């Protein structure tokens, strides 16, 4: 059935909105905590506690 | 605000004559030695003795009177003449008086006399029996007139009693002997047949009577409920007939009263009372929002015996998250302004529940820091930082 014949595939489409909201909100959590970091450490800092 | 003001700290005279009032700190002869506290209550005190005003000379009349005013200082307002006709643009309280009397015939000295020139509110202490042999209902309505901030109320008295044949309405001569008022009581024919209650408005609902008395007929009392005198009434129902009134009452404030006395009764039936008002669109929405702290405040009473899960959790993933992922919050759609205000609302109540260990629960957390990771404002048009620091809190 391989000899002479050939169709394509495809990659396995994740159409989930559970995993995709995930996705999403994990993704803009990630990003908003690296852009505050980066911008905490590069700049004047305050401390909740001491020396924080 | 006011009753709280004037059972603090003496009380607000309007209308002084010139110390008029000596039991507070400051003098009242000049708005710059006013404390800015009594200047706010002074504010909210004579707007609401001119809704009394209102109350005993009709609205047409009154905005008659306020026409009457203006078209006198209009009149003056043209003339060249220096103040032989420029201080009828002034007013003064004989002349506001006269202007009533002129225009509707009737004087409210009396209502002037006791809630301006005398500083005071009352306070009623209210009870009731039902006399099932005469069947009547006995009131015993006290007040406590000596409290510092309180005076003695001597006037007329409108309650409200709700029964199965109806809502009627009852004027109750309270002078300074009077203890028990006995008001007469209708049938109880609506038990016997499945019919619909009449309510306060001319609509009828099917209210399910198994928690009522089977000798009375009466399903809630409310005393003073158009607030026609300047109050505090602290009434003894019966805990179904405060979630009677909570449920089927067609007046805000007779809810929100029922709801500020269902948190002495932590029983079930309460807890389905304030939930059936949660799930009710058709209620008024700052009922609502009343009704998720007093749920908070009666599911912490009662642990050791609650047995689901947490309040109001189950709730939200009903009415606000998507129905294949209970966990995961709707994206904001703000546009309907009460179910973002009850949504706003609930979990700030959900996060006053408490563990047997006096914790809050681990499940209550986790759902609020869910609230906040999958929280997506991107579609709707209003802005969502009122319901991000709402989450905060």
């Amino acid at each position: 059935p391989h000899t002479y014949i050939k169709t394509p595939t495809y990659r396995e489409p994740v159409s989930d909105y559970q995993v995709l909201r995930e996705k999403a909100a994990s993704q803009r959590r990630d990003v908003e905590r690296a852009l505050t970091r980066f911008m905490a450490k590069t700049g004047e800092t305050q401390s909740l506690f001491k020396d924080d | 605000k006011i009753v709280a003001y004037e059972l603090k700290t003496g009380g607000v005279l309007l209308h002084p004559i010139f110390n008029p009032a000596s039991h507070l700190h400051f003098s009242i002869k000049h708005p710059h030695t006013l404390s800015w506290e009594y200047y706010s209550m002074f504010q909210c005190k004579a707007h609401l003795v001119m809704r009394l005003i209102e109350n005993r000379i009709s609205m047409e009349f009154m905005l008659q009177v306020f026409n009457k005013l203006l078209s006198l200082a209009s009149t003056a307002s043209s003339q060249k003449f220096q103040s032989h006709m420029w201080s009828q643009m002034l007013v003064s309280t004989s002349g506001f008086l006269k202007s009533i009397s002129n225009v509707s015939g009737k004087d409210i000295q009396p209502l002037i006399k006791q809630w301006v020139d005398q500083s005071g509110v009352v306070k009623f202490y209210g009870s009731f029996a039902f006399n099932r042999k005469r069947n009547v209902l006995e009131l015993e309505i006290k007040q406590d007139y000596t409290s510092p901030g309180t005076q003695k109320y001597v006037g007329p008295l409108k309650v409200t009693v709700q029964e199965l044949d109806g809502s009627f309405n009852h004027t109750l001569q309270i002078e300074e002997n009077s203890l028990k008022h006995d008001i007469p009581c209708h049938s109880k024919s609506r038990r016997n047949k499945k019919k619909k209650i009449p309510l306060m408005n001319g609509e009828e609902v099917d209210m399910d009577l198994s928690a009522m008395d089977a000798d009375s007929p009466l399903l809630w009392i409310r005393i003073d409920p158009d607030m026609s005198v300047l109050r505090k009434v602290e009434f003894e129902q019966a805990d179904f007939m405060w979630q009677y009134q909570l449920r089927y009452e067609r007046d805000v404030v007779a809810q929100q009263e029922s709801i500020l006395a269902l948190e002495k009764f932590p029983t079930p039936a309460s807890r389905l009372a304030l939930t059936d008002i949660l799930e009710q669109e058709q209620c008024f929405y700052r009922v609502r929002m009343s009704a998720c702290f007093c749920l908070a405040k009666i599911a912490n009473s009662m642990v050791s015996t609650w047995t689901g899960p947490p309040a109001m959790k189950s709730l939200f993933t009903r009415m606000f998250c998507c129905k294949s992922c209970p966990n995961i919050v709707k994206t904001n759609n703000f546009m309907s302004f009460q179910s973002y205000f009850l949504q706003k609302t609930m979990p700030v109540a959900m996060a006053l529940l408490r563990d047997v260990h006096n914790l809050c629960p681990k499940e209550v957390l986790t759902f609020i820091l869910d609230l906040i990771k999958y929280n997506d404002n991107r579609k709707n048009k209003f802005s969502d930082n009122y319901y991000r620091a709402e989450m905060i809190d």
